[PDB]
């Protein structure tokens, strides 16, 4: 079941770095309302991306969580004492 | 910068006949 | 009156952006051919009866 | 006696895994034990029909006879101060109360999801006389000694009468003792049923054993032919 | 403990992906000073991107490895009474007998 | 608070809905010019009526884009909406900032005090953390523990003494009562663990019937002896020294456990 980690967590850094750059050389670059909702989009789909990182690192954290004598002395005496024989 | 024993058969075959 | 899951919701709103882009992008592309012509009814309208509809 | 057994096989490095294993499941810790067994085969000398007096074929079978012995009698010199458990087997006038035992062919049937065996047992108490030994018992009787073998592991003791046996087993003889499970051990998972809605409960425990372990050690079913005491 | 400093160590890659929220802030943040038209803030922007991608590439290093110990960890020390009651009511009997 | 921000979502998706058909009616009435009647198949049951197919103006006029092309006062506005966008991008990280700072600050917290509840002495079970005692509670965040905030469930004997009267009897004796996680665990298993005694001598009651111990209240039996007398209650304290027979009680009830050891 770490495979699966494997691939999802590096897919997701590869989804939130190559997905910065692609941000950045977009700033840079109705198409300027366009640029503002894409960009707005981007910039959401790597919080997105950093909630998951952390969701992901919950569950590694959640796979992390988941003599005889002094009795015959002791019971003689108590016996002895609770009775007052 | 950055980079992306044995055989049950047997021993059971030994445990009711004997044969090694 | 509860929000249901946003797997959906997110699911619909890339589906309007990519609606919304995918109409821009062609727009953007064929931005010399539309404003070479004009575009107004035919005789064959009955604007006798509603006027302010052909107006918006 | 129906007893419904899945035998296994593991190595000697995951013997402390699969007690761990066991002991998480059954929730109780293993039982050291150990028990001595002695064919004893048709005496060769000796020529009877097989038939008996219906007219009717008869069949030679072996007898097995099983005890008890303590482990003052198998621990040596070399095996003092060590914990009486589980860990100690990773370092390898008259007549006892034998226990008389006959096995047969287990049942015929592609696909079976068991291994159901008939088996005739008798307790024998004592004994007197002259010839009062055992041994002279099997002569009187008709029987001589084949071979024995001694086996010491250790067993559990879960629900509706299962019983996993991981043991090893080794061959008395006068020349020297040879481990037959060299290597590993043997793992057991048997029942002991004295009608069919308790035998095909009995398989379903097996089976839900058998799932439960899917994964860690495979129960498969052994060949019927390593089974049979017969003497052909 | 072992799950005690490996949680704080997963603590401290947590701390990691914050600064890389930092590093966030201040790479769009001195960005877009760099685009008003300013060029004095570029030392400080490359570096905070320089420190943004090596912190994520530690947090890389150090989040693998830590699944590389999830994996090495299953079998040895990771899971796939009334003893202590006797004994308490035998000192707590002890107590009573001699106080 | 919340059906405000529903009626916004209606408001604005409502607004968006007005001018994307508002949108699609156009496309499909412009449309209609040059038609087939393919694109009619997008329009009303009124646009049908009213627009006709081979109808509508079809004429060309000069190339109009490239002269505003070469003007250079489109540049300016992007610009501006860059660099809004940038700004807005700005705000938001910083938010998303803050709340996953909190976020961390308080699961930090739930971490570190988790890590004194669990090594291999600490047992624990399992969408929450669970428990069993002697029932099985659940464990959530200091720390605290929930069964099923509680009654203090500790039963207690007393012992009494009939005088010359040769009548009634008087309080001889009474055994003395004493008060993070695994304190909380230690008390809930010695609640589960003393009714369940309780449970057992209510069990044993139907067959002491005949002997003179008689069972009276569900969480209180006596017992009648030709000298003395005993009462075995179970009670919290809000219900309820010259005593002699203190140590007989206690003595009692840790050979009560004991006892209870012994079975089990």
């Amino acid at each position: 079941s770490n495979q699966a980690l494997y691939e999802k967590l590096e897919q997701t850094r590869t989804i939130l770095s190559v997905k910065l750059a692609e941000l950045i050389n977009m700033t840079t670059i109705a198409v300027a309302t366009t640029s503002v909702m894409m960009v707005n989009n981007q910039t959401m789909q790597l919080i997105k991306n950093v909630q998951d990182l952390l969701i992901l690192t919950r569950s590694i954290k959640e796979k992390w969580l988941l003599d005889e004598k002094q009795i015959e002395e002791l019971l003689d005496n108590c016996i002895e004492t609770f009775v007052a024989e | 910068k950055h980079d992306f024993p044995f055989n049950v058969d047997d021993v059971l075959k030994f445990t009711f006949t004997g044969e090694k | 009156a509860e929000l249901p899951q946003w797997y959906t919701l997110q699911s619909q709103l890339n589906v309007t952006l990519s609606q919304l882009v995918s109409v821009t992008s062609t727009l953007q592309h064929f931005q010399e051919t539309l404003d070479s012509t004009v575009v107004y009814p035919l005789p064959k309208f009955p604007t006798t009866s509603h006027e302010s509809l052909v107006t918006t | 006696v129906q007893q419904l057994s899945l035998f296994g096989s593991i190595g000697d490095d995951g013997y402390d895994l699969l007690i761990s294993t066991l002991t998480t499941i059954s929730g109780n810790p293993p039982l050291l034990y150990n028990s001595l067994c002695t064919v004893w085969k048709p005496n060769p000398s000796y020529d009877v029909e097989n038939v008996n007096s219906r007219n009717q074929l008869v069949e030679p079978n072996r007898i097995k006879l099983s005890k008890e012995v303590p482990f003052s009698y198998l621990i040596d010199e070399t095996m003092m101060d060590k914990p009486l458990n589980f860990r100690i087997l990773k370092s390898f006038e008259s007549c006892s109360p034998w226990s008389l035992q006959i096995s047969d062919i287990p049942a015929a049937g592609n696909n079976r999801s068991v291994s159901m065996q008939t088996i005739a047992e008798t307790i024998i108490l004592s004994s007197a006389g002259k010839n009062s030994s055992v041994s002279s018992l099997m002569n009187g009787l008709g029987y001589v000694f084949e071979f024995q073998y001694l086996t010491i592991g250790v067993k559990f003791f879960m629900k509706h009468g299962l019983i996993l046996e991981l043991q090893k087993i080794w061959q008395i003889e006068e020349a020297g003792n040879s481990q037959i499970t060299s290597g590993g051990f043997l793992l057991k998972a048997y029942i002991n049923v004295s009608d069919i809605d308790r035998i095909n409960y009995t398989e379903t425990a097996l089976m839900n054993l058998k799932k439960e372990l899917q994964g860690y050690i495979e129960l498969s079913v052994p060949d019927r032919q390593s089974m049979d005491s017969r003497v052909a | 403990p072992y799950i005690q400093e490996r949680l704080k160590s997963l603590n401290d890659i947590e701390t990691q992906l914050c600064s890389m929220l930092q590093e966030a802030s201040q790479v769009t943040f001195i960005f877009g000073e760099l685009k008003r038209g300013n060029e004095s803030v570029k030392p400080q922007f490359e570096n905070h991107v320089k420190q943004f991608y090596e912190r994520l590439d530690k947090s890389t290093t150090q989040l693998r490895k830590e699944i590389q110990l999830l994996d090495e960890n299953v079998g040895t020390r990771l899971l796939p009474q009334d003893t202590e009651k006797m004994e308490e009511q035998l000192d707590l009997l002890s107590a009573i007998l001699d106080p | 608070q919340f059906v405000k921000r529903r009626r916004d979502m209606l408001e604005h998706i409502n607004l968006a809905m007005n001018e994307s058909s508002l949108a699609l009616e156009f496309v499909s009435l412009l449309l209609s010019s040059v038609k087939e009647s393919t694109g009619m198949s997008s329009m009303s049951p009124f646009l049908r009526k009213v627009v006709k197919p081979s109808s509508l103006n079809s004429d060309k006029i000069p190339y109009v884009a490239p002269t505003k092309k070469e003007y250079i006062e489109l540049d300016i506005l992007n610009k501006g909406w860059k660099l809004q966008s940038l700004n807005e991008s700005k705000d938001l990280l910083r938010a998303s900032f803050n709340k996953l700072s909190s976020i961390l600050q308080n699961e930090h917290d739930y971490w570190n005090k988790i890590m004194q509840s669990i090594s291999n002495k600490d047992v624990i079970f399992k969408k929450l953390l669970a428990i069993k005692y002697g029932d099985r509670g659940i464990a959530n965040i200091n720390l605290d523990l929930i069964p099923h905030h509680s009654v203090k469930k500790f039963l207690r004997v007393r012992i009494f003494t009939k005088i010359e009267s040769e009548d009634d009897y008087i309080l001889s004796g009474e055994s003395v009562m004493d008060r993070d996680i695994r304190k909380q665990i230690q008390l809930l298993k010695k609640i589960i663990f003393e009714k369940e005694l309780m449970y057992q001598i209510k069990k044993e009651c139907a067959l002491l019937i005949s002997y003179g111990v008689s069972i009276e209240n569900e969480n209180k039996v006596i017992i009648e002896l030709p000298n003395e007398k005993f009462e075995i209650e179970l009670l919290s304290l809000d219900d309820d020294l010259p005593k002699i027979n203190d140590k007989r009680a206690n003595l009692m009830l840790v050979m009560l456990r004991l006892l209870l050891v012994v079975i089990f």
